């Protein structure tokens, strides 16, 4: 499924993900596409910071959702 | 202090 | 010196089950705070315990904060997440209504402006 990742002021990217992808899998995909190390990424959706160890399905993240990326 | 309002009644939201 | 809330007002919570929204009777406080990472937090605190029990990080276009016209016995507002089904309901606890609309404006302005 397609989702989007966007910083407040930065580029939008699309990712190809599955509901079973973990948050750390998504951070690795962002690193592959944008070069941002996972430790510098915070992902937020629907008011919640997404925690390592959980899946997209755990957070009810559906196709075409936008995850908000906050960088250090 | 001035009395705050009482809670509203439950209502339907669809 | 301590960082201060951008807006705050007394309000209780309500909960939706099925199609019925029922009030929580507790005294509470809605506030918006910007943390020093520049993120905007929409929060609700229990005024009796002082415990912050909701703290959501909100980005522009996540949400709308709107009057709910379906309730005539209170001033009920909903924080609606535009992309899905997530809703948080509140009922104003200020004794008078003369800052309700300004509070609503300020919530929307702080949540939706970068």
């Amino acid at each position: 499924m397609q989702i989007f990742v966007k910083t407040l002021t930065g580029k939008t990217i699309t990712l190809e993900v599955e509901p079973s992808d973990t948050i750390e899998n998504v951070k690795a995909k962002i690193q592959d596409k944008e070069g941002i190390p996972p430790d510098q990424q915070r992902l937020i959706f629907a008011g919640k910071q997404l925690e390592d160890g959980r899946t997209l399905s755990d957070y009810n993240i559906q196709k075409e959702s936008t995850l908000h990326l906050v960088l250090r | 202090g001035p009395q705050e309002p009482e809670p509203p009644e439950p209502f339907e939201y669809i | 010196p301590s960082n201060k809330y951008l807006v705050e007002f007394r309000a209780g919570k309500m909960s939706l089950k099925g199609t019925t929204v029922t009030p929580d009777k507790r005294k509470g406080l809605v506030y918006i705070q910007q943390t020093d990472d520049s993120l905007i937090h929409f929060c609700w605190k229990d005024r009796t315990s002082g415990n912050v029990e909701d703290d959501l990080i909100i980005f522009p276009d996540d949400c709308e904060f709107k009057r709910v016209p379906q309730c005539p016995s209170g001033r009920v507002y909903v924080l609606k997440f535009k992309a899905g089904s997530k809703r948080l309901f509140f009922w104003m606890q200020e004794p008078k209504t003369d800052q309700d609309e300004e509070h609503c404006r300020k919530v929307n302005e702080y949540l939706n402006n970068p």
